[PDB]
């Protein structure tokens, strides 16, 4: 009845939208099922600029690739917002949602209606949260154990790259995190750690800094490469050409005069640069030993560069915005923005001051504090990808090690979560559940969605699915009555099960929250949908 | 039966977008376009290497054996490709030496990949083989290494290092093009033995000036600087000697001008009358304490009035202009001086040291000559390099910064640490390796035997491209490493290299009367940048493309 | 409402005012009637029955889209 409405008009419904939404996931699926897994494929894209993009995170995949179709619109939409706020679940919530949608389409070619459906998935799903409590084990944060911190943070590491540079990075990711636990007990993720992509050496020589790094060094010549002690000042105000309002202008009444307004435009300059002198004559003591530097966040005229090269003051221009926010942090000083009022007490404090000049581009480099209260990590790479590839790697492990210290409780990975809910939801009475008759039957559609990433995990390995699993199941029948309490893992290497405690493999708290919770609404508004048109005035 | 479906639910993506994964033997077929590219550096290798002609979209025209410079122009397609080429242009601006091995050796490890993968191996243990086999790669380099270049200069030590680089990049007559990079690295030597200094080098001190015309045996080492310049009063020989003062402004030379709206006011008549002989005692008062500290050179960044170039004239101030940045910035680093932005007296202690300025006809044109004496010895020199075709002029040009690239290599390491050239390096490696293999255990001897068969392509690249039998010379090479070593020590039978044309049948006896050697600092990162760009290919099972 | 300079920001810092980003005009007439404020456009004309009372707290949460900054009512 469309076509009476509008002239040209394209519309899909019943049997003709029921397979848009399982085909579509279907086809998105496929693309990230070699992708999940430590031995998963690896992809890279090419763009028509000359571009290239080589990781495994399925984000980079969704928004560098346009979707023609508008199912997998809605999964990219979620399976992105996943890993917005939870740092991980970008590839796990596309093979929730793909294969939800395919074990309850099965049902539905039965006669059974799609609202009974997915009317089971929230009683399966609040199983799941209550099942949570008893699943997860509580952490005590005052113990300060390094080793837990270790074995959390290779699980992201292992999955993005091999072993080679799993082991350099996993102490990097490590200490970054130590400083960010304080006596406040607040975790700041954006401040206390940063990427910054320079091209040195190989990717493998990744090192960890315990001090701010900047992309800006030194004009002048003259100016200390290596200073012993330096005093940073923080200055937001920045000495250089003003918008001057309007132009209004100067206007000379004879020769004499041309060079004497000349003059005034270095007398607001001037002006400033007398209090840094007054600042500099406390800190005086000491000078061929100590030093005096400027970090600025704006451009620095370079009239006034060769003031601060006669005091060995080393000048910074031309900063990020952020970086001035942990110049408190690192030095342990105060932010400064009129140079009228003056102390040393704002005044910063470094043990080492270095500039390692590479090419045309010159960094700064600040280390040795006494007490930092924030780092950095510089990220190495041989290729513009390579950088690219580390930066993905590097921050998808930061939410998975912060969002340990958020909370008290660690999950165990390694497909030990799935498995448990496969057998605590189909041996669960219906009694108790408030699903009765024809909603008993999406439970179990739910069920079964869920050892497919298990299965997974072992398509990539080139191992049978079907017979590993076969001894995880045999395993926990006789664990209940042997009153031994032990999570079952999946070990892709020797092809049989394993323990994620004593291995090592653990997962954060708010991924699988967020996925399962994100996951059924989006598979249940799929199943729900009965018609796709599209109309609109163009 | 009519159309196929083409493929069905293939609308996810836009038609644009494209897959290739590891089966259905596109993983082979990248393999196969390595080959394509791989065998247009295999003929530019060694100092009997072709080079290759690329014209752009724009004309120009760059003829060069280098692998980094040529893949710079190409445009490319495939994506693993990609990874090679920007591989190679790693190791020009690390080291600045080894631009042709990264590039033979990372396409050597996926041909005798092919073999690994039709025999099963999967993708892992493939990285796994490289990775272990690298391992001890980089630790037999260390224990090979022979000989040091211990004094920083030295007139024979420094034809053991710059020489051997600069065969391979235009070869030619060998002595004359080793003497003129030679004499410059020894001017911007700070020297200072016995002074316990850190010893440092600028690998961009010294400048490669192009001149059409003449002959390469015309050429010579200029301490200064040289640039096309046309002076603008007077040309001057300076043969009244004393040296000179010298002073260098980065800014203009001209009244100061007020950045905001610039007008000239007057009320009265009175004004006017004076106005026009107001702005000429201004420039006069100002360059009147210039004069008097005796500076006769006075080097400017930007345009001069006619009204300031006046008075110099008047006093034989010669006139300079230095456009840009960084033509200045090596200016001052000549003599010594310090850029003051004002227009008054410099400092006494800022001023520059220059004894003559010369301008003579060069290539047509005039040039000034900043040429500097046997003392008050200056840093930057510049090398005059004369040619016919300019097109012969660029690659020279690089061929020079590859030997004061060879400098840099004598900084930052423990030595020079010269390892044996002529392909020995890599030959050597495949007979440890070999033994390597077999104290392994396992399946992963498989990728450690194939990664010493990719180290062969060195001695068959020189062999072929010196028009003789790769099957009759290659196989009498290894006599010399087949017979191990004696009851003895003091063995030199690890000299022994690949030589071109002549009498062929090995020769050259021990390469070290050919002087020719390799630096380890080279090799070290030649190894590992070509190691990581095969593994980057071999570790991609699905490539992605767009648009095409 | 508008922007804000980085030279008015250090007065306000030293007697303990907060600065914040640029306003639109829909949030202005929100946050007047939670606590109670009245909108001064003129600095001079600021007196202190204009100021909005009875916050109950005032926190900022991290979040990876954005920052979020909270604003309580005493009820």
């Amino acid at each position: 009845s469309l076509q009476l409405l509008n002239p040209k008009a394209e519309s899909l419904r019943r049997d003709a939208a029921l397979k848009v939404n399982v085909t579509s996931a279907e086809g998105l699926q496929s693309v990230l099922e070699t992708n999940l897994g430590p031995k998963g494929t690896l992809k890279m894209l090419v763009d028509g600029a000359g571009n290239i993009k080589l990781t495994k995170d399925g984000k980079v995949l969704l928004t560098e690739m346009q979707i023609q179709s508008p199912t997998a619109v809605l999964i990219a939409r979620a399976a992105a917002a996943q890993d917005e706020i939870t740092g991980d679940g970008t590839t796990t919530v596309v093979c929730l949602v793909g294969e939800l949608l395919r074990q309850a389409h099965r049902f539905i070619q039965e006669g059974v209606h799609p609202r009974i459906i997915t009317d089971g998935f929230e009683i399966a799903r609040k199983e799941s949260m209550k099942f949570l409590d008893e699943f997860k084990i509580s952490k005590t944060n005052l113990s300060n154990d390094r080793e837990f911190l270790l074995q959390v943070a290779r699980s992201s590491l292992l999955t993005k790259v091999d072993a080679d540079l799993t082991e350099v990075l996993t102490p990097i990711v490590t200490d970054a995190v130590l400083s960010v636990y304080d006596a406040q007990a607040d975790n700041l993720d954006l401040h206390m750690v940063e990427i910054m992509q320079m091209q040195h050496l190989s990717p493998k020589d990744t090192t960890f800094i315990k001090g701010l790094v900047l992309d800006h060094g030194g004009r002048h010549p003259d100016m200390p490469t290596r200073v012993k002690n330096a005093y940073v000042l923080i200055l937001n105000v920045s000495l250089e050409y003003e918008k001057t309002e309007v132009n209004s202008g100067f206007f000379y009444s004879s020769a004499d005069q041309r060079d004497k307004l000349a003059a005034s435009e270095r007398k607001f300059v001037d002006a400033k640069l007398k209090k840094i002198i007054d600042l500099k004559n406390e800190v005086c003591g000491m000078d061929p030993d100590k030093g005096f530097v400027i970090i600025n966040q704006k451009g620095i005229d370079p009239m006034s560069l060769d003031v601060f090269a006669k005091h060995n003051i080393l000048a910074l221009r031309r900063a990020k915005r952020r970086n001035m926010e942990r110049l408190q942090l690192v030095t342990g000083g105060e932010a400064q923005n009129s140079v009228e009022d003056l102390s040393p007490q704002i005044l910063g404090f470094s043990g080492l001051v270095y500039q390692e000049t590479i090419g045309e581009e010159k960094f700064t480099y600040v280390t040795e504090n006494t007490d930092p209260k924030s780092c950095t990590i510089l990220i190495k790479g041989s290729t513009h990808y390579a950088l690219a590839q580390t930066k993905d790697a590097v921050r998808d492990g930061l939410r998975a090690v912060a969002n340990v210290l958020k909370d008290k409780n660690i999950i165990p990975g390694a497909g030990a979560f799935y498995i448990a809910l496969s057998r605590y939801l189909r041996s669960a009475n219906m009694n108790k559940l408030g699903a009765k008759g024809k909603t008993k039957t999406g439970i179990e559609a739910f069920a079964e969605a869920l050892l497919v990433i298990p299965k997974t995990l072992v398509k990539n390995s080139g191992f049978d699915p079907l017979d590993v699993l076969a001894m995880v199941e045999d395993e926990l029948d006789d664990a209940q009555d042997s009153d031994e309490t032990r999570y079952v893992g999946v070990d892709l290497n020797i092809g049989d099960s394993c323990d994620p405690t004593i291995e090592g493999i653990w997962d954060s708290y708010r991924v699988l929250r967020n996925a399962i919770t994100g996951a059924t609404g989006i598979a249940s508004n799929l199943l729900l949908c009965d018609e796709l048109l599209r109309a609109g005035r163009s | 039966s009519l159309r196929l479906p083409q493929n069905p639910n293939a609308g996810l993506f836009k038609q644009g977008y494209n897959s290739y994964s590891n089966a259905d033997g596109q993983i082979i077929k990248s393999i196969a376009a390595i080959r394509e590219l791989h065998q247009m550096c295999l003929t530019s290798m060694g100092p009997c290497g072709r080079n290759k002609i690329i014209v752009n979209h724009l004309g120009k025209i760059i003829i060069t054996n280098d692998a980094a410079t040529m893949l710079r122009e190409l445009d490319i397609v495939h994506p693993a490709v990609k990874v090679l080429v920007m591989a190679t242009e790693q190791q020009k601006i690390d080291m600045g030496d080894g631009t042709n091995l990264v590039m033979i050796l990372a396409g050597e490890l996926l041909n005798v990949s092919e073999k690994l993968i039709s025999m099963g191996l999967s993708a892992v243990e493939i990285i796994q083989g490289y990775n272990m086999a690298r391992k001890f790669t980089l630790k037999e380099l260390d224990e090979m290494v022979v000989g040091e270049i211990t004094d920083k200069n030295d007139k024979n030590e420094l034809l053991k290092m710059i020489k051997p680089v600069i065969s391979s990049k235009k070869y030619g007559s060998e002595d004359i093009l080793s003497e003129l990079v030679s004499e410059a690295v020894s001017h911007v030597l700070p020297v200072a033995q016995q002074a316990g200094e850190i010893p440092y080098f600028n690998v961009d001190s010294i400048r490669v000036v192009k001149i059409m015309g003449g002959s390469l045996s015309n050429s010579t080492v200029i301490k200064g600087m040289v640039f096309n310049r046309e002076p603008e009063g007077h040309v001057k020989s300076l043969s009244e000697d004393k040296k000179h003062k010298v002073a260098v402004f980065t800014c203009p030379l001209d009244i100061a001008n007020t950045e905001t709206k610039g007008t000239v006011l007057l009320h009265n008549a009175q004004e006017m009358l004076d106005f026009s002989k107001g702005e000429e005692k201004q420039i006069d008062a100002m360059m009147k304490e210039i004069a008097d500290m005796g500076v006769e050179c006075i080097v400017a960044g930007a345009g001069v009035g006619e009204l300031a170039l006046h008075y110099l004239n008047r006093y034989g101030i010669l006139v300079l202009k230095v456009p840009s940045k960084f033509e200045l910035r090596r200016l001052c680093r000549v003599c010594g001086a310090t850029p003051l932005p004002r227009l008054g007296a410099p400092t006494p202690e800022e001023l520059g040291l220059v004894e003559t300025v010369k301008t003579m006809e060069i290539g047509g044109d005039r040039v000034t000559v900043f040429k500097q004496e046997q003392g008050e010895i200056s840093r930057t020199s510049t090398i005059i390099l004369r040619g016919a075709t300019q097109n012969n002029l660029d690659d020279i040009e690089r061929a020079i910064d590859d030997g004061v690239a060879a400098v840099k290599g004598l900084m930052k390491p423990s030595g020079g640490k010269l390892l044996p050239g002529a392909g020995a390096t890599e030959i050597e490696l495949i007979s440890r390796i070999t033994k390597y293999g077999e104290r392994t255990p396992g399946l992963l001897q498989l990728a450690i035997k194939q990664f010493a068969v990719a180290f062969e392509v060195v001695p068959r690249t020189l062999a072929e491209t010196a028009g003789l039998d790769v099957n009759e010379v290659l196989p009498n090479l290894y006599a010399a490493h087949n017979v191990t070593e004696p009851g003895a020590v003091k063995t030199d039978h690890l000299y022994k290299g690949v030589d071109i044309d002549g009498e062929s049948d090995e020769g050259v006896k021990d390469i070290r009367e050919e002087n020719i050697y390799d630096m380890l600092a080279t090799k070290k990162f030649a190894i590992n940048v070509a190691t990581e760009a095969a593994t980057t290919v071999l570790s991609i099972d699905q490539i992605i493309m767009a648009k095409k | 409402e508008k922007g804000v300079s980085d030279l008015a920001q250090h007065y306000l810092l030293k007697g303990g005012c907060s600065v914040l980003r640029r306003v639109k005009k829909s949030d202005n007439n929100r946050i007047a009637r939670v606590t109670g404020a009245t909108i001064v456009n003129r600095v001079e004309d600021l007196k202190e029955s204009d100021v909005g009372t009875n916050c109950g707290l005032f926190k900022v949460e991290m979040i990876g889209d954005e920052y979020f900054s909270f604003l309580d009512n005493c009820k």
